[PDB]
């Protein structure tokens, strides 16, 4: 059926735009800017607006995280899209925030988030939809409790929006957008694509590998703070695979016998929630080079980890990935075929990568017009994603301390980060990877 | 050498229109007047997302083709 399309990530950051290839748009007779009624898995309906996208496959339909969650759909699923011309300018629309994202923020959540979000953009709205509004360095959720034309509606400047406070609790079915997604990782687009091609099919369609081998071990290595844990969490969340973090320090802290039992039960629990991803953070802490270890219990724990990784073979649909700084950091016999057979190098973000990371970490922040992330991204040489996040946080703190001399959401949204704050943060940047080898595509 | 533009009004009268590459604001205004009774001076044009306003070009640059592309929809307003 032509209306069936495979979901994909959206470059357009707008919350209510569905990107399509022009061939598919004309095949569907869909005109840019028209409303479309996407159909989800559990009878979820999302009213969005279709925009052509040159870099999009005909079958592929690009959607934002918010739209995906509204439809309870993950990347690679199939959704039904058809035009919905029967859209009316609803007058009474009752919208509420979500408690988990409005804690510690006061002031009416209108004229701060909702009003600028709608204003006059004529964003389509459907009953029960969840949408995210960024402002005041916070991403506030909102649930469309009611719409005047049940259920589809399109906001209008004369539309009356009711926000009676009383934030509603998050229903377990809903997946908070505060969770990590593929859009929360920047710089490592190539490595993220590699991990996608590596792990998407085993996690999304385990039965196929059950019939027709799958990758069981992926070793993400690079300078610390590059978001390896972030990448693993994003992959687990997007693929709907149970995630289990095994911090190396956590295991080493446990007394002898306690640590091995903890590791074994972690592996067993991950197996029982298949498909699942087990993230062995700081693997070098658990299994360092043979020379480094000088303890019977340490060698016992390394052997136990090896035995569990081997035992994954008789198991299935479980992908173990770990974080390190260099393959030689961990002992050999862990990269042997099977256990941790695949490798990935997150590396240092490049100029474009640093710009992408800065944009990701400054989404909620309101930065003045004079702030140009390109110039700073050029300035920040040898900065890791964690360093860029810390720099953005420092700029925000600078702005906050400056404004404090003169929390109300209106005040928070009033303050704007200026290029002077970013320059000061640079002066206090303190890069963490200024000595690592530089690998990128030259801009010269 | 042609354009295929959907016209959707807040009233609800959806319609289709055929345009040409070289088109001025007055051409779309008269086409709208033909398709719908709305006078050309009572229509406020929004296009794209966020919908940019498309007001008549001022004096000096009202000869070039309107930047409207082929395959998009145009929202019509009634005063």
């Amino acid at each position: 059926r032509p209306n069936r399309l495979i979901v994909d990530e959206a470059i357009n950051e707008d919350n209510s735009v569905v990107s399509l290839s022009q061939p598919k748009m004309d095949e569907l007779q869909l005109f840019r800017g028209d409303t479309v009624l996407l159909k989800g898995k559990k009878r979820r309906e999302a009213v969005c607006i279709v925009l052509s996208d040159d870099t999009c496959s005909d079958e592929k339909i690009r959607m934002n995280r918010v739209v995906r969650n509204n439809l309870r759909v993950r990347l690679g699923d199939v959704i039904s899209i058809q035009p919905c011309p029967d859209v009316k300018y609803g007058k009474r629309i009752h919208v509420l925030p979500i408690d988990d994202t409005v804690e510690g923020i006061t002031g009416n959540l209108f004229e701060v988030y909702l009003k600028p979000y709608f204003l006059e953009a004529y964003r389509p709205i459907r009953k029960g939809d969840i949408f995210l509004v960024r402002g005041g360095m916070r991403a506030v959720e909102f649930k469309v409790v009611e719409t005047d034309p049940s259920p589809y509606c399109i906001v209008a400047p004369d539309t009356v929006i009711h926000c009676e406070g009383e934030p509603i609790k998050r229903e377990d079915e809903e997946e908070s957008l505060n969770e990590v997604g593929y859009d929360d990782i920047g710089g490592c687009r190539k490595q993220l694509a590699q991990i996608k091609e590596m792990v998407e099919l085993p996690l999304r369609h385990p039965a196929l590998f059950k019939a027709i081998k799958p990758p069981r071990g992926i070793l993400l290595y690079g300078p610390p703070g590059t978001g390896k844990t972030l990448i693993a969490r994003a992959v687990a969340n997007e693929t709907g695979a149970f995630f289990f973090l095994i911090n190396g320090p956590e295991i080493m802290s446990k007394l002898a016998g306690e640590s091995e039992s903890n590791l074994r039960k972690a592996f067993e629990e991950a197996e029982k929630n298949a498909p699942a991803i087990i993230f062995i953070d700081e693997l070098d802490a658990i299994a360092p080079k043979r020379e480094k270890t000088h303890g019977e219990v340490e060698r016992r724990i390394v052997s136990q980890l090896l035995t569990l990784m081997d035992g994954l073979k008789q198991r299935a649909h479980v992908i173990v990935m770990a974080a390190t700084n260099r393959p030689n950091s961990i002992d050999p016999a862990l990269r042997r075929f099977g256990r941790f057979d695949r490798e990935v190098d997150i590396g240092i973000p490049d100029a474009t990568g640093r710009l992408e990371i800065l944009q990701i970490h400054t989404k909620n922040m309101k930065l003045a017009d004079d702030v140009d992330l390109e110039q700073v991204a050029n300035e920040t040489h040898g900065h890791v994603g964690a360093d860029l996040a810390a720099l953005c946080s420092e700029a925000a703190l600078q702005a906050i301390r400056k404004k404090m001399d003169l929390i109300d959401a209106e005040v928070m949204n009033s303050l704007a980060v200026t290029m002077d704050d970013f320059r000061w943060a640079l002066s206090q940047s303190n890069p963490s990877a200024l000595r690592e080898t530089v690998v990128e595509v030259p801009q010269v | 050498k042609e354009k295929k533009i959907r016209i959707t009004t807040n009233d609800g009268r959806q319609s289709m229109v055929t345009l040409k590459s070289s088109t001025t604001f007055f051409e779309l205004q008269e086409s709208i007047a033909r398709e719908f009774n709305i006078p050309p001076y009572l229509q406020c044009i929004r296009y794209g997302f966020p919908p940019k306003e498309l007001m008549p070009p001022q004096a000096g640059m009202e000869k070039e083709p309107v930047p409207l592309q082929h395959g998009d929809r145009i929202t019509i307003e009634i005063l």
